[PDB]
This record gives structure tokens, sequence and C-alpha cells, in this order.
RNA sequence: AUGCCCCGAAACCCCCGGGCUACACGCGCGCUACAAUGGGCGGGACAAUGGGACCCGACCUCGAAAGGGGAAGGGAAUCCCCUAAACCCGCCCUCAGUUCGGAUCGCGGGCUGCAACUCGCCCGCGUGAAGCUGGAAUCCCUAGUACCCGCGUGUCAUCAUCGCGC
RNA sequence: UUAAUUGGAUUCAACGCCGGGAACCUCACCGGGGGCGACGGCAGGAUGAAGGCCAGGCUGAAGGUCUUGCCGGACGCGCCGAGAGGAGGUGCAUGGCCGCCGUCAGCUCGUACCGUGAGGCGUCCACUUAAGUGUGGUAACGAGCGAGACCCGCGCCCCCAGUUGC
């Protein structure tokens, strides 16, 4: 076709699994998925939390891992890894993840805070943000936001250079939307 | 010798030379003369949408772009530099294709 | 006797009628065919992993 | 599963033939004669009484 | 995506046909346009962004054409669309509701699809309407912008006087 | 007006807006023909199918429907819990995303100080700037988001690279 158009169709393929790995592997916590991709064969090294739910019992997930992989993807020979997670605190996204069990429990807006901003920071970061949009348990539509270091900016710059996790929370009387957001240093 | 065009589309603004000055140390692995990396237009594909999802009132949309840019090197050598150039491409990030004539 | 059979059948093959998305299953925004399949709303999360960039 | 259909005769003894067979599908499967039209049930077929 | 509630031969599911453009009108947003500062005819000087393998289509033949037939190259600074249009010179016209203007419609035909009366576009021949500079009232823009000219792209079988862009 | 002209939007913040594709499709809406209910539970099993079918009679199509004669092998209708599905209802229940007021100069905090308190001070004052921008004064001293510089392009020169260039 052309070869303009051939970061268009890799690409792609990157956006499809990240969006199915999140939601089946909540069971261990997710947390990233590093692909790298050669024509050989691609090489998913899945962070996880929990190794033991990711590999399964007997290879059960190893199986359901090998098949979902070539649906997808025009590699027809996808190799499997896990590595484990060795920082929670210092991705976004196994603390959008872990702010998102916490609220389901009932635990409150600042007595969740306790976890996830006076820990997350103690790790290193030049910055951290949680923002929680929902109806804050009413009935009436309203956010909130908390602050700390630089991670808003003038410009794109320091805003667009960010490490960055969205997690659903279920309520049974709503959904809470739940915005992590740390820069990492740099 | 055969003659190879390796042509090489990238949309980073540094993995371009980068790979084009520094492909000619993946390739060279005999003798080999080699044209130094000239630059061939940025190809641009535009694509733009609308944001808004009701369109309604006055609105503000999102004119992409994406920019790839292209180096086309030429390469006098032996069957096993091409070889070379070919086995490894890494992730994409860098597009290779390569043109053989004798 | 016995119960009756029906299959789909519909001239879809051509038109807008024709498309869908992998990614909302659904063509009722307004499409992108060219390049990648997807709409206008997953093109708005989707633009800076495929290398599109905001600025101009 | 089932209820109600048979149409097979029953003889003693000896042997008859209650219809036709096709032959398309070997012996086993047995033609509806309603004049000088066949059908079957085993596939479907539409058959002329040859 | 999702709280809640309801629906279960159904507010589900399958299918053919219809309508969203119906129309005495009113309002929103655009376009074409009212001729001699002109049109026709002819000739000569000029593009840019982009897109392109049941796709762009060189070039060659038949058709005024819509389109068809044969066929080269090209998955792209390397080939194709592709020569832009405004522009200018000479002649012809002799300044009318028309040789303006394209409404409506007849007959002939092309194309897609199961099919274009209702709701497609395009051509040739005939038809040639309203309109002849706009009341109250109202809108846009600050420089490579506005005034003004064409071209490309999108969606995509098809409706563009649309949308994005040059 | 029509069988229906599907629904929303409806002052700015609705009206070439979702529709930057509107003959069936699309499609939600309308009209007519047929029809499924998972997974367990419930009576049923070979007493044959849930599936199939000539030929006319009927359907926009389907032994679908009837008269009529007839097969291959074997588990599911019906419902009751309870799911899939609904472009099914509610965006004054929401996530996500967007519009506008506003690319605005605003909006907050800590300690101190003042006041019973709400609060005030600082963020006022003079000068200055698109900017709560900066300077001097001051019962205050400093800090954050916004905006600036930051990110991207556009101009002129040098250098590298050369099938663009000739």
């Amino acid at each position: 076709m052309a070869i303009e158009r051939y970061f268009i169709r890799e690409a792609v393929r990157e956006m499809l699994i990240d969006e199915f790995l999140e939601k089946e592997l909540r069971r261990a916590g997710y947390g990233g998925l590093d692909i790298k991709k050669t024509p050989l064969g691609t090489k998913v090294i899945i962070f996880a939390a929990n190794p033991g739910y990711v590999i399964g019992r007997g290879g059960r997930r190893i199986r359901e891992l090998t098949r979902i992989l070539e649906k997808q993807f025009g590699l027809e020979n996808p190799q499997i890894e896990v590595e484990e997670i060795k920082n929670p605190y210092l991705n976004a996204k196994v603390q959008a993840v872990r702010l998102a069990q916490a609220l389901e429990r009932g635990i409150h807006f600042r007595r969740a805070a306790y976890a996830a901003l006076r820990a997350i920071m103690n790790n290193g970061a030049r910055g951290v943000e949680i923002r929680l949009s929902g109806k804050l348990t009413g009935e009436r539509a309203k956010s909130i936001r908390f602050y700390q270091g630089y991670l808003a900016k003038v410009g794109n710059p320091a805003e667009t250079l960010v490490s960055k996790g969205y997690a659903q929370a279920l309520l049974k009387l709503g959904v809470i939307g739940v915005k992590v957001a740390i820069m990492p240093p740099g | 010798m055969q003659k190879a065009r390796i042509k090489i589309a990238s949309t980073n603004v540094r993995s371009l030379d980068e790979v084009a000055n520094q492909i000619k140390q993946i390739a060279e692995r005999t003798g080999v003369r080699m044209s130094g990396p000239i630059p061939l237009p940025t190809k641009r594909i535009r694509i733009t949408t609308r944001k808004s999802p009701d369109g309604e009132g006055s609105a503000t949309f999102d004119r992409w772009e994406l920019r790839v840019h292209k180096r086309l090197i030429d390469i006098e050598a032996d069957e096993r530099a091409m070889r070379q150039i070919m086995r490894i491409r890494v992730p994409e990030d860098v597009t290779i294709e390569i043109e053989l004539i004798s | 006797m016995a119960k009756a059979d029906y299959n789909k059948r519909k001239p879809r093959k051509f038109g807008k009628g024709a498309r869908r998305c992998i990614r909302c299953g659904q063509y009722g925004p307004i499409i992108r065919i060219q390049g990648l399949m997807l709409c206008r709303h997953c093109f708005r999360e989707v633009a800076p992993k495929l290398g599109f960039r905001k600025y101009e | 599963m089932g209820q109600k259909w048979k149409l097979y005769e029953i003889k003693d003894g000896k042997v008859i033939r209650k219809n036709k067979f096709c032959p398309r599908c070997g012996p086993g499967v047995f033609m509806a004669d309603h004049g000088d039209r066949w059908a079957c049930g085993k596939c479907g077929y539409t058959e002329w009484k040859k």
C-alpha cells in the first residue's frame, strides 16, 4: 500500500491488546503490557502483580493467551512472558486500580488519599494528581481535584509527558471514574 | 556486488539519521561502498475528525497530522551485508523496505 | 410439520450501511475507512498511539 | 425428542415393498408416491417417478 | 461504558417494500444570478496540496457525449490523475428579459445495484420559466487576512450549490 | 400532509447540527409474512426430531401454510428461576467526550496579623504590561493552576546528502 501507512497498520494491533488485557487481568491486578514486535514473533511481557493467575493452574490462562493474540495479530507465532511489577507506586496504572479497590469498598475520598497520595510521592515523582469524576456518591455531578508537584504546566509540555491510568470502579449506585496521573522524575 | 536501495521511513525525528548513519554499522560485515543518506520528502497524511459527537452550535474540530519522513540509502555490497539489515528492523518506529537490483 | 428457517441476507456490500468498526461495533459516527477501519470516536484516544500528533 | 410417526407397514413371513426406493441413496429411503412424484426425506429431493 | 427499571414469539429477532427531499408557506445556513466593466470563438503563459493495485489510469481507437475496447508503467521526490482557473490579444456579436439566466418538462441514451415514480447524476436535441440589482431589517472580516479564482481530498456503489484542506 | 414523513437539538450554548453519503440497506420509524428464549429445574424419550420434503393450492422469499404420501438419526420447545439482545426508557442518576462564558485574569493555600464571627489582609496602594506581568510602597512573607517563555511550523545563512536537479 504505502510505507507512510505502515505505522497505522501495526500500531492499531498494539491498541487492541491493551484494551482486552487490562480487563481480564484484574484477578491478578494489571499494570502494563510491554509489547515488543518483531517479524519473527510478537513477544508480549505482561506486567502483573500476581504471577499465579496469569500463568494459571496448569497453563489454563496460557492457552487463553496463545489463542487470543492470533485473532488480533498478523503474527501467528506469539510467545508469552509474565514479568512482576516491582514498584506498584511508580506506575499510574496500578494506583488507578489500587484506588478503585478502596472506593468499591465505601472507603471515602480522603481516607483513601492516605495511600494513594501519601505513598506515591514517597516513592519518587516530579508530580502526581488524582481526579475523581462522578457524583461523589450523590445524585448530581461533581468532581474534586488533588494536586501535588508539577504535572500541569504552561503548554502541552509537562502535562503530556506523564504516565497515565484510568480505572472503572463500579458502584451499585452509579459509576465512579478514577484518574491517577503519576509523572515520574524527569 | 549487488545494489540495494534501503528505503527507511520513520515516525520519529531522531531515529531517522540515527538508523541511516548507524545502519552502516549493522550493514558492514564485509566491504561496502555506501551512499550518504539522501533526504526524500515528508509524505504527510492528514485525517480530520470532529471531537464533538453532537456537533451542535459553534464547534472546534481536531485536524490531526502524521508526518513520515524518508531517507533513501544506496549500498553496493555482498548478499551477507543486505541480510544483516533485513535480519533485524527493531519494533517499528522504523519501517525498512528493500529493493533489490543487480 | 416443522418450524421455519430464516437467515441474514441483507445487501450490505455498498454504502455506509456496509461498514463497521472493530473497536465500538457500530458505524453511526462519521466513519473513516482509509488506513484504519475506525471512527472519529476511536481516534480521540487512538490517534497518538499511531503517531498522529495534536500539534499544528 | 418424539411423538408421533410411523408409516411403515408390517408383513408376516414375506417381504413387501411399500414404495419405491431412491436410486440416488440406494435402498433404506422410501419415496412418497403421490401419483407420479417422488419425495425423499433423507436430504430433500425433487424427483419424478422413473 | 454504565446506575435503575422494563421487555421476553416480544419495545427482541429475520425479511421485502416505503419515508426522512413530501409542500400553500415561515425561519436557519449556502449557491447560482441579474450582461458590453460583457459573452462566444480561437490562441498563448502558468500550479500547489494530496490520493492511488478488481486503484490512478499513460497512450491508441469508436462515440459531440455519458461510456466502452485494447494496453504501458506505478504500492511512489523517480509513474498516473495533471494541461490549473483567474490572466491576455485579435475577431465575431451589437446590448434583449435575450445568444442573458438555467427553472420545469418531452423524447433519445449511459452508469450503479434486486431496484433509482415517490428520492440519483451525467449527456445530446427540443423546452427556456422566475429573476432586470433588492424595503423594514441584518451578517462577516484586521494582512499574506478580507474582496475574488480554480484545484485536490474526504465520506465513498450513488445523491456535493456539503465538509476538510490547497 | 401522509400509513409513517423516525428521534434528538430548539436563544446565545438548535437549525449543511449527530446526517463530512438521505432509493432497500442505512434506520432507529411504518406496513405485511415467518420466528427464537440461553444455563440449570420441571412432565416427556425409541410411542422416532427439534431437521428435511415432491406436486399443485397459497407467500414479496420459507413444506412456511394445506390436501396428500414419505425419510435420516437422535433431546429440547413450553415455561419457571435467571441470562444474551433491545438504535428499549431515563443524559435534572452517570463515566467518557464536547459546546459556550473564556486562550479570559481570574481562582486558591500555609504561617502570621486583624475581627465575637462570616471573613478581612496578602491578591490592596502608585507606576507599568496582552497577563494576580514586573517594580517601588505597605501588616505581611512565600507557593500552586491559568496565561507568557515551553512544544510545532514559517523567514535568511552555513554545513552534510545527493538519480529532485541534468
